[PDB]
DNA sequence: AGCACAATTTAACACTTT
DNA sequence: AAAGTGTTAAATTGTGCTATAC
């Protein structure tokens, strides 16, 4: 499309609801990732203890 | 809440000992298949002629 | 090559996002992969082919065979997984308590595989000191006296 | 607006908007009332189509009604069921903590075929728990709310999947009932089909289609395009129906022997008797509207039809070979496409009424299974049916349903906002929808027909976003279960007013323009290319021609809570998911000073949510005082108003409720007329308005730490009042009966100074951690004392008191008054469970400040903990003297990207003094778009700008530059929005000016007094002997595997075998140490954990030999 | 008949009670259900001594005895890693 | 070696349990079904809680109540046949079944 | 794969008979206690109920062949044992799970030790410690930093 | 109180040095006041941890 | 639910009777 | 030329894992 918008002069709705789509996938990507880290971290101290 | 619960029994607070406690005797006991056991009892005390080994 | 090839990978992917790891700890996780061998051909000397056996163990086996008849075993060297160098371990009540529980605990009593209780995994299990640190001998037991 | 008694709220708004904000609890109680059958529903339904109505208790009995047993010769049916008055009333029923209930009442009719016989009998079906007037149950005295479900809906879904192997596509489809089941028709990798019926392995189309009795000429015939039909028909070897039953039949047992009975029922005892498979009457909409059967029909048969069987197939086989569209023969054509599992109108609701039917349908299929078996049993002539019903199943499903579910939950009230907001959630976990941690990607995402349905924005933060979600504004429930959206129709670029409620499914049809658009006067676009939104999800830039739709007004795409922040659309959006979701944990002050600057939302959110007593009929106000209101009304009779003071909410926070109208007031239909825990003057009011500056003061405001004045200790401004509950018991034990009274064992007489001569408390008895509340002692039976006791007793004579001491004291670290005591007993015939005697529950008060650790936060995301509460002479003030009340960190500012909390606090400032635009030569440039009565204001003047359409960056830079001076002529704040603060530590000025102005915080419910423990010595657990766990119990920290590791990795081995063993396990090595610490002696060493001895023995019972051997 | 109803008296509760107490348990019970589809409401204890001929401080011993164990081992709330046995002292 | 098992872990060895050492582990059969009384809520003899096998609820107290007090330890009384000992060896005794 | 198990056997002093059981042990009563909750309220510990079938099952089978029967019955009492004694060890494994009120599944003796909530990754490597505590945490700039 | 070490640790305990000893010193209120250098190490922010 | 992996089948093959 | 017959690959099932504290 793209947000030609910025945050100082304010997104209208159409830019706020695409923007959205990222921002609410990069929470769930953190949360998962998180879980998926300590796993290597235990399977790294395992093999080398 | 917390809901505090017992196996229903008791704790006594008597040290523990180990050298006068009340003599006991040996019995032995023969089952069927020639096995034997030997049982502690009191010396005031009628010695059975079957035990459940 | 395979060394040059693992730790570069990992760098590349720790490099490209900012985070400085030094490359030591890249080569003490790379180095616990590298340690075993497989058997070609068994000679004489116990071993199963296709089994993943330690190198020191199969130097040493190697060692004796020139004795009593000289047939040395034959093995490559493997690259292998965490995973599965962490299962394949000689302690066994360091790996029953990683992963699959019941296929070490049923595989361990087969073979009546005992424990040595030498990693600091076990000696955290039964409350010994682990053998790290303060806690090998020659560190706690130093007897301090008045000069 | 249109709210008779309103504070005069100006607006920025630059638009109008034609419809509003509509009955926000609409999505509770409506699909209640069509539960029950209410004439409200009954009206309503055909004022939008619905030729005939049936409810939601009809529906059941229409469906379980004739009962007819293999004789045939007797019938049972039931029809017409009514409610009769609730037993108690409301308020009284969270008293004695009963539920609020209604009977049921259904005419049942038992028909004998062979003489005839018509005894129509009323029977009391049960106790039907009713929902109150704000959308709550009340179960058991306490508060739940049934929480609306996300499921896909059932039908047919076709999918399309690429395999890497040979890289051509592979169409699927899955024909998904409710309580059915399951039937694909795949394509495999080699060209063939896919027709694993129930889950079992494979079969070809052709086995199926002659094992429904198709000659093979019709599949070539009918199948004729189809070149991937004829191979299977060629590769397929099984040729007839009969040589197809028997393949069925050994496929699908397996192997069990072919009879006739077999062959032609399992086939119709699967997919065509409906006490099997019964796709519901929303399943049956969706294959009619998918596959284009007869639309024109109002046809109720939820079971599987061959027709529209075949017809799938083909529309498998016309989607794997390229295509459009397909008619079907007696239908109308239909677009070929493959389906979305997660769109919104493949994703129906079930709402709190479908719930209900469910629980009943199932407690029903439990009563049925007794009747026909009591037809045989019994002789007639005759059974009533009376004899017949047994009704103790309906009621133990509804009892079943409503506690001990995931479902009906407590009701999340700390405010009116999350008491509203709990309710209108949409949540997609619990029973028959989908797991927390077998959740994927797709559905946590936001698909592109959310907008108008669910908001984007309020989801909560931990592991469950996207998987709980709340509704929109405008949205609205359809009667299948769909989520509608008004809309608002444009004819040849004329906007018109006819406002049509869309669903997902033809809201892509056609296409939708914005709100924000430029009508000019008529409903023509000023500009001939609009902004709209495409089918697929697109934001395409059209003509304003093809443009059918508008939306009714902007913020449509957001919730109730989302439309409360200023400023919005200057936020990010993780920023504003954190500050919708950060309103609603904001404690009641004792106060509750509205806001300075808000949205529109505030004053409905208050008088829907419930918490806020409203006059019913117009009247004039005869009596007002602290308790009660009688109003008179215009024709004769009065009303009494109760207001409820210092009740105790469900999470501890209260409840008072106080009037505010005067002994002479004329009131009107829907004005406010008492405040509830967060409102003021009607509005919702959730924190206070505080000073605040942007500078960062010395370190103590680092790292998102909030600093604050200590005016707002000496004046109660942050002050809340907190409520806990304790409940003692006594019951009937083995040994006797425990007594409540004050006859306690061994204690001291100075621990008894507020207890009366029963027991109990005195109300007004300042209590603290430790204090005796109940006094209540046990028999104990027999236990023989230890020769030191024995001799203790004999020196100072004193007698053995076999009873025990099991007082209810205060848990550790509480305090407080004491409000009330309510105490049920069994000789005042109270309802108390079996074997209890006596039941009381004391309420303790407090009164607590803030304090450092407490946890404050504004509206858009920022929060924050107090690292510090300043004297109010070290304070950097302004030229008055006048110290400033917060200060916040810059360096959270524009990282977050959340400068709307920047904004209003510029507008807070000019808010608090007033503007005056001054228009003397003509009204300047940026106030040409601005309304009237906007130009000038009085001081402390409440604004609110709306969520997309508010006041603009052009605007704040305006009203800045004339902010009126404050009592001599002195402006304090330039145009850039800072001022020269002094020093209140040092004295001289900061040689930079910062940015002051009034922010709007709330005081969360996150404080240190809740969250402080600590243990020496408390409760072991009982199989291994580690300690407990939570502040409920002592419990201690787990130190567990991360903090075992990073133990390791220093070196001290010390401190893990110490904390491994002395302090958890080692049983004799745990009082040993405590011997040793007291008499001041060296630790000792450890000795073996006892949970390692628990391992050896439970793999010694797995029957292996471990042994530990020495050396 | 006898050998499954007997075999259900015996064999069915963890506490194993004799089948005199089995009897008078069931006999309370169905009595109970009878007096409660009559009324329409729950039966009270000296409301259903007066059917079963006996004394209502009898019958509420009686209901003190047919409370089967809670298992130990179920989870108690939504937060499934915590069981019964984590919180009894 | 150590069935103690008190300091002294040089190696702790796994292997499968023969028959005969399952009948060596045992204190004796258990024979009946039953867990405890319903009245007096004691452990039935014979059961899955039995004293005489497993070990004395209370601390130096056989069932019968003969024997009350730690003159007498190690002893086993001649009407209830529970050896008087410690109560805490209720959680290390085992106890077997005849299939 | 067969030479692996088959020179397991071979190799040390097992032996393969107890591969199939004739007794079975019983775990002490005070790891699967029956605590008197107050009110009166009983709760066991959910191994309570698969000892009982399986003695209760054996105790059935030994009146069966005491009694004198046909073929059948004594085949189907033996099935009835095996796959008791099977739930006992390991629940859930051969056919559907042993279920108490409720439709959940009974605890055995194998889930006991697996998953995340085993004896060895909940109880054995990280516990909870007496004299600790917690609380929230605001900044501190005036400290020292080993204050 | 007087030179008794105490170690504190904010889980997750991502590296070794999430666990770290302090000396105590006696505050009144209830909340630990923590260093403002070490919140680099222990990863901690002050919104509520 | 999926991601990986190793054990256990349809079927695809030449080889040898019939 | 049919008919097995045993040996050799793709399909086919089951097992195990999935962060941390309140
Ligand atoms: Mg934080
Ligand atoms: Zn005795």
């Amino acid at each position: 499309r793209p947000v030609k918008s910025s945050f100082r002069e304010g997104l209208t709705v159409l830019e706020y609801f695409i923007n959205t789509h990222g921002a609410r996938k990069g929470l769930a990507d953190t949360a998962l990732r998180t879980a998926d880290s300590g796993y290597l971290t235990r399977r790294l101290v395992d093999v080398s203890q | 809440r917390v809901l505090r619960g017992s196996r229903l029994g008791a704790v006594s607070y008597e040290t523990d000992r180990n050298h006068d406690l009340a003599p006991r005797q040996i019995a032995r006991y023969r089952t069927d298949n020639g096995e034997e056991f030997e049982v502690p009892f009191a010396d005031d005390a009628e010695i059975p002629g079957t035990w459940l080994c | 090559e395979v060394q040059i090839h693992l730790v570069r990978e990992v760098q590349e992917v720790y490099r490209a996002q900012g985070v400085s790891i030094h490359d030591k700890h890249i080569e003490v996780i790379v180095r616990q992969m590298l340690r075993r061998v497989t058997i070609i051909d068994s000679g004489s000397t116990e071993f199963l082919p296709g089994s993943l056996i330690d190198r020191a163990e199969f130097e040493a086996e190697n060692r004796r065979v020139v004795a009593e008849g000289g047939e040395p075993a034959a093995g490559r060297p493997v690259l292998m997984g965490i995973t599965k160098a962490s299962l394949a371990t000689d302690s066994w009540l360091s790996a029953a308590s990683f992963q699959e529980t019941t296929r070490v605990l049923t595989d361990a009593a087969i073979n009546c595989r005992s424990d040595k209780l030498n990693g600091l995994k076990e000696n955290v299990i039964i409350g010994k000191l682990i053998p790290a640190g303060t806690g090998i001998n020659r560190y706690r037991n130093i007897a301090v006296q008045p000069t | 607006n249109s709210v008779p008694g309103a504070p005069n709220r100006v607006s920025f708004a630059k638009l109008r908007e034609p419809l509003e904000v509509p009955g926000l609890l609409d999505v509770q109680t409506d699909s209640f009332e069509w539960l029950i059958g209410s004439p409200r529903w009954r009206e309503s339904a055909a004022e939008r189509g619905d030729v005939n109505p049936v409810g939601g208790l009809e529906e059941v009995l229409y469906e379980l009604s004739p009962i007819e047993d293999f004789s045939g010769s007797m019938s049972l049916s039931f029809s017409d069921p009514r409610f009769d008055d609730v037993k108690a009333p409301v308020d009284e029923c969270k008293d004695k903590d009963m539920t609020y209930a209604a009977p049921l009442f259904v005419t049942a009719e038992f028909i004998n075929n062979n003489t005839g016989e018509i005894k129509s009998q009323t029977v009391f079906m049960g106790d039907f728990p009713m929902m109150t007037e704000k959308g709550t149950f009340i179960i058991n005295g306490t508060e739940r709310v049934v929480v609306s479900q996300l499921v896909r809906s059932p039908g047919v879904y076709f999918d399309e999947t690429i395999d890497k192997s040979t890289d051509k596509t592979l169409h699927s489809v899955k024909v998904i009932p409710s309580r059915g089941a399951w039937l694909e028709f795949d394509v495999d990798k080699r060209d063939t089909v896919g027709v694993r019926i129930d889950r079992k392995r494979r079969q070809p189309v052709t086995v199926l289609l002659k094992a429904l009795g198709w000659t093979s000429e019709q599949i070539v015939e009918r199948f004729g395009f189809s070149e991937i039909m004829r191979s299977t028909l060629e590769k397929d070897n099984t040729v007839g129906t009969d040589e197809a039953l028997l393949d069925i039949y050994r496929k699908l047992r397996p192997g069990e022997p072919p009879t006739k009975e077999s062959a032609q029922t399992l086939l119709e005892n699967l997919f065509f008797k409906e006490k099997r498979y019964d796709l519901a009457r929303v399943g049956r909409y969706k294959v009619n509207k998918k596959l284009g059967l007869h639309v024109g029909e109002p046809i109720t048969s939820s079971t599987l039809t061959e027709e529209d069987v075949v017809a799938t197939i083909e529309y498998l086989v016309r989607l794997h070979e390229g295509q459009t569209t397909m008619t079907v023969p007696g239908g109308v054509e239909v677009p070929v496409e493959t389906d979305d599992i997660d769109h919104f109108g493949n994703r129906r609701l079930r709402t709190v009424g479908e719930l209900i039917q469910n629980q009943i349908r199932v407690g029903m299929s439990r009563m049925e299974r007794v009747v026909r078996e009591r037809m045989t049993t019994q002789d007639v002539e005759a059974i009533t049916p009376q004899t017949l019903i047994n009704i103790r199943p309906v009621v133990a499903a509804i009892k079943e349903f409503f506690g001990t579910s995931q479902l009906s939950q407590f009701m999340d009230q700390n405010n009116p906002l999350s008491g509203l907001t709990h309710k209108r959630r949409l949540s997609a976990l619990g029973p028959g929808g989908l797991s927390r941690e077998r959740a994927g990607l797709e559905v946590r995402d936001v698909h592109p027909s959310h907008y108008g349905r669910m908001c984007p924005i309020e989801t909560p933060e931990g592991p469950n976003i996207g998987l709980i979600g709340s509704l929109s504004v405008y949205a609205r429930v359809n009667p299948f279960g769909f989520i509608e959206t008004p809309y608002r129709k444009v004819v040849d670029g004329v906007v018109s007013d006819e406002i049509v409620y869309l669903t997902a499914d033809e809201e892509d049809r056609h296409v939708v323009a914005q709100a924000n658009s430029p009508i000019d006067a008529d409903g023509r676009f000023v500009e001939p290319r609009v902004l709209v939104r495409r089918k697929a999800g697109e934001v395409e830039y059209v003509p304003s021609s093809e443009v059918d739709y508008m939306d009714v007004s902007p913020r449509q795409m957001v919730s109730v809570a989302t439309a409360m922040i200023p400023f919005l659309e200057h936020d990010d959006a993780n920023r504003a998911l954190m500050g919708a979701n950060m309103q609603r944990q904001a404690v009641p002050l004792v106060r509750s000073e509205a806001p300075l600057v808000g949205t529109g939302m505030e004053l409905r959110a208050a008088i829907d949510a419930g918490d806020v007593v409203v006059a019913e009929e117009s009247g004039v106000i005869e009596e007002v005082s602290a308790d009660y209101i009688t109003v008179m009304h215009d024709n004769g009779t009065r009303r009494t108003y109760r207001m409820r003071k210092f009740a105790r909410s469900n999470h501890g926070t209260c409840a008072n409720q106080c009037p505010i109208v005067d002994a002479g007031d004329r009131v009107e239909a829907g004005q406010v007329i008492a405040d509830g825990p967060c409102t003021d003057d009607g509005e919702m009011a959730l924190g206070k308005n505080l000073l605040v500056a942007i500078m960062p003061w010395e370190g103590h405001n680092y790292e998102d730490a909030i600093i604050l004045s200590n005016r707002l200790v000496e004046e109660d401004v942050l002050t809340s009042i907190h409520i806990e509950e304790h409940e003692i018991d006594a019951r009937d034990t083995k040994l006797g009966a425990e007594e409540i009274t004050r006859d306690i064992p061994n204690i001291s007489d100075e621990v008894l100074a507020d207890l009366d001569e029963r027991g109990i408390v005195r109300i007004g008895a300042e209590v603290r951690d430790g204090d005796i509340l109940v006094g209540k002692v046990t028999p104990k039976g027999e236990t023989e004392l230890t020769p030191e006791e024995r001799l203790l007793r004999a020196i100072f004579g004193e007698k053995a008191r076999e009873v025990r001491d099991t007082s209810l004291k205060v848990p550790h670290g509480e305090s407080g008054k004491v409000i009330g005591i309510r105490v049920f007993s069994r000789e005042d015939e109270d309802e108390l469970p079996a074997g209890v005697n006596e039941l009381v529950r004391v309420y303790v008060a407090q009164k607590r400040k803030i304090s450092d650790g407490d946890k404050l936060a504004g509206r858009h995301g920022n929060k924050g903990v107090i690292g510090k509460i300043l004297p109010v002479e070290d304070m950097p003030f302004l030229a008055d003297g006048t110290p400033v009340d917060i200060i916040l960190n810059t360096h959270g500012v524009p990282r977050r990207m959340n400068i709307g909390q920047i904004l209003e606090t510029h507008l807070g400032w000019c808010a608090h003094s007033g503007w005056k635009v001054d228009a003397a030569k003509g009204v300047p440039d940026w106030a040409a778009r601005l309304p009237d009565e906007l130009l000038e204001a009085q001081p402390n003047a409440i604004v609110s700008t709306p969520v997309f359409d508010g006041a603009q960056e052009a605007e704040l830079q305006g009203l800045l530059s004339c902010t009126l001076p404050n009592r001599d002529g002195d402006v304090l704040v330039d145009a850039d929005g800072k001022a020269m603060l002094f020093d209140g530590r040092s004295g001289e000025p900061f040689p930079y000016p910062v940015t002051v102005g009034y922010m709007y915080i709330m005081k969360l419910h996150h404080l240190v007094d809740d969250k402080i423990h600590a243990r020496s010595t408390g409760p072991y657990s009982m199989i291994t002997q580690q300690p407990l766990g939570g502040k409920a119990q002592f419990g201690g920290q787990r130190f567990g595997e991360m903090e075992c590791w990073a133990m390791q990795a220093y070196g001290a081995a010390y401190t893990l075998q110490e904390l491994l063993t002395i302090k958890s396990d080692d049983t004799v090595g745990r009082v040993k140490v405590y011997e040793a610490i007291v008499k001041g002696e060296n630790i000792p060493e450890p000795g073996i954990p006892e949970s390692f001895k628990v391992l050896l023995k439970e793999l010694q019972s797995l029957c292996l030999n471990v042994e530990v051997l020495s050396s | 008949r006898q050998a499954i109803t007997r075999a259900m008296a015996d064999q069915a509760r963890t506490i194993r009670i004799p089948v005199h107490m089995v009897e008078v348990i069931n006999k309370l019970g169905r009595i109970q259900r009878e007096l409660l589809q009559d009324l329409g409401r729950e039966p009270t204890p000296e409301e259903l001594a007066k059917e079963m001929d006996i004394t209502p401080e009898k019958v509420l011993e009686i209901q003190q005895y047919a409370r089967e164990p809670i298992s130990l081992d179920q989870t108690i709330g939504d937060e499934g890693d915590s069981q019964l046995g984590d919180f009894i002292e | 070696g150590a069935m103690l098992d008190v300091n002294f872990f040089d190696e702790l060895r796994i292997g499968l349990a023969t028959a005969e050492d399952i009948r060596q582990w045992s204190y004796g059969e258990v024979k009946k079904p039953e867990t405890i009384n319903y009245r007096t809520l004691k452990p039935e003899k014979d059961g899955l809680f039995c004293e005489k096998i497993f070990g004395p609820t209370r601390d130096w107290e056989c069932y019968c109540g003969k024997y009350k007090r730690v003159r007498f330890k190690g002893i086993i009384c001649e009407r209830c046949g529970v050896e008087v000992t410690r109560a805490k060896v209720r959680r290390e005794r085992m106890g077997h079944i005849e299939l | 794969k067969r030479l692996k198990v088959v020179a397991a056997f071979q190799q040390s002093g097992n032996s393969p008979m107890g591969m199939v059981l004739d007794a079975v042990p019983v775990i002490p009563p005070e790891l699967r206690p029956m605590v008197q909750l107050d009110g009166g309220r009983f709760a066991t510990s959910d191994l309570n109920d698969l000892y009982r079938r399986v003695i209760n099952r054996n105790n059935r089978l030994k009146r069966l062949i005491d009694l004198g029967a046909p073929e059948i019955i004594v085949n189907n009492e033996k099935r009835m044992l095996q796959e008791s004694v099977d739930a006992l060890f390991d629940n859930g494994r051969r056919g559907r799970p042993v279920t108490g009120p409720g439709n959940r599944p009974l605890k055995s003796l194998s889930d006991l030790l697996k998953g995340k909530q085993g004896r060895f990754r909940q109880n054995l490597l990280g516990k909870r410690v007496d004299y600790s505590g917690r609380s929230v945490i605001v900044v501190g700039p005036q400290l020292k930093l080993h204050q | 109180i007087a030179e008794h070490p105490v170690l504190l640790n904010r889980a997750p305990t991502l590296h070794r040095l999430g666990i770290q000893a302090f000396e105590p010193m006696l505050v009144e209120g209830k909340a630990i006041q923590l260093h403002p250098l070490v919140c680099e190490a222990f990863n901690a922010d002050f919104d509520g941890d």
